């Protein structure tokens, strides 16, 4: 499970 | 420039009627084509050049993942299937170096160097930094030590800035801190690092929502809640 | 062409792989490089150059219709905004009308006229046809008629072939008769024609289930049930 | 509401 980065 | 022809305000038109289409690749060509006229961008064309990039490294990186599994399935009784895994893998990630080195190319050439107030230079330095993270995402070699330190330095600088210039809940400040925590924990084998930085941003943002209209109270949450969401997976 | 010096199983070997990564645009560079090798192509290779054209064209036209809507909109009380929206929408435009164009080129040198085998042929024929259907959405001026003529005839050789070599559950022919019966609702102004093609294939295709394995049956039952949808939303 | 065509 990836982490979570900021969207757009 | 096949952009050069093109007034800017048709192109930022243009990018917003890309957006619609999801037509993301024309919208960085657009973009670009906006940055290039040499004036600096607003907060909502700023906007756009990120959700146009983000958009078209998001799907590179997407499947530049899906083909480094299997290639890396094939290297484990694998039977040898010749060299096309790796070269189409190559093909991917060359293709999303080539467009990070255009974001980079963009930002140095001149966006940070004319930001001056500490929305747009916090933007920019984020930026590159991110971009600087999918680079060192296929890095392997000789360079990924100094790709990494470049995204480091790059976070490092728009954090030093964030927290003297803008409120902790300031949503730019909230995304960098965000990302630069992925960076820790992603990139550089730092989780403890990773896990303190969301800690304390989110404390941080909590104790600032009172001071808060509705619809900031709005944007502010969140991206809370990503800093939430990752804490939880982190610990 | 970019791909002659690369092996054609190698090419259907990484059309594969850009399906999985999602890269339809690759996928369809490899298959259209595969077909120029200028070999038959297989039941399993057919299948590819076709997931790969329909994954592009329907990007492109998901495209055109928002930019046609906002075109038409813009064309009530409304405010003037200039040749963009215009100049964009035929952008999109003509970059789909040159994917049907490459398509049609493939199956025209030499796809076709090499496919004696009803699977092949009628496959072949039903793509011509969905290709000038894909034309016919975006035309307008003196070539209108003759687009959708050339996409009915292509249809209605595929459907004669279909109708006298395959049994009513095959699912080339089923898909065949489900995309010209929306050819008549939506191209030919002839909903009638739609809705009694669409009846009359699910008729015959149910009464000849009884001769099918577990897993032909989950075929062809699938595609009966889009025809279902359809009578459901035309009547 | 558009019609559905043949699926891949
Ligand atoms: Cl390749
Ligand atoms: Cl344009
Ligand atoms: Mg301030
Ligand atoms: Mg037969």
């Amino acid at each position: 499970v990836r982490s979570l980065s900021e969207r757009l | 420039g096949a952009m050069g022809s093109m007034e800017r305000a048709s192109l930022i038109q243009k990018a917003k009627l890309a957006e619609q289409a999801e037509r993301y690749e024309d919208m960085a060509a657009f973009m670009k084509g906006a940055v290039e006229k040499g004036e600096e961008l607003s907060c909502e064309e700023r906007n756009l050049l990120s959700v146009a990039y983000k958009n078209v490294v998001g799907g590179q990186r997407a499947a530049w993942r899906v083909l480094s599994s299997i290639e890396q399935k094939s290297n484990e009784g694998s039977e040898e299937k010749g060299p096309e895994v790796r070269e189409y893998r190559e093909k991917v990630e060359t293709e999303l170096q080539g467009v990070c080195d255009t974001v980079l190319g963009l930002l140095d050439s001149h966006l940070i160097k004319e930001a001056g107030d500490a929305e747009s230079r916090v933007f920019y330095l984020k930026m590159k930094g991110d971009y600087y993270r999918y680079l060192a995402e296929v890095a392997t070699g000789d360079d990924k030590k100094r790709i990494i330190d470049s995204a480091r330095s790059a976070y490092q600088e728009a954090m030093d800035i964030s927290k003297k210039e803008m409120p902790p809940t300031n949503p730019i400040r909230l995304g960098l801190a965000l990302n630069f925590s992925v960076f820790h924990y992603e990139i550089a084998n730092s989780p403890e690092e990773a896990i303190s930085l969301a800690k304390t941003t989110f404390d941080e943002a909590m104790a600032d929502l009172h001071t808060l209209s509705e619809d900031s109270y709005k944007d502010s949450t969140l991206i809370m809640q990503l800093l939430r969401d990752n804490l939880t997976l982190w610990t």
